[PDB]
């Protein structure tokens, strides 16, 4: 979990939102590296996202 | 127990293409767990019918 340098349109929008609403940004990348939806895994009994 | 019998009944409902059902229960105290389990399984939508 080394710190990277990610930037672009989304971070600019986030900075605008933080300035307009006193937010503090703690941007962290998703471990799975995917959007994440519903799927079936081992022991298919509980509904969960990724 | 009630939990596993409920799963068997839900598998039976999976078979024969039965998707709409209604719960009719008495004031029997040992069925609130049954109602809760059925509600939780209804909330479970990632698999099943
Ligand atoms: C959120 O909206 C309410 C209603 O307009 C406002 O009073 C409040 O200040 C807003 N939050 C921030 C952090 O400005
Ligand atoms: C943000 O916080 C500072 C100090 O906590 C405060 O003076 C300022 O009014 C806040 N901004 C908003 C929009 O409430």
């Amino acid at each position: 979990t080394v710190p990277q340098c990610c930037y672009g349109f989304c971070i600019d929008l986030l900075i605008k939102l933080a300035r307009t609403m006193n937010f503090t940004y703690e941007v962290h990348l998703v471990a799975d590296g995917k959007f994440g939806t519903q799927e079936r895994v081992n022991n298919s009994n509980k509904k969960e996202w990724n | 127990s009630i939990q596993q019998q409920a799963t068997v009944m839900l598998k039976i409902m999976q078979d024969y293409d039965w998707h709409v059902f209604s719960l009719v229960t008495t004031i029997f105290p040992g069925y609130r767990e049954f109602i809760s389990f059925v509600k939780t399984t209804v909330d479970n939508s990632f698999v099943g019918w």
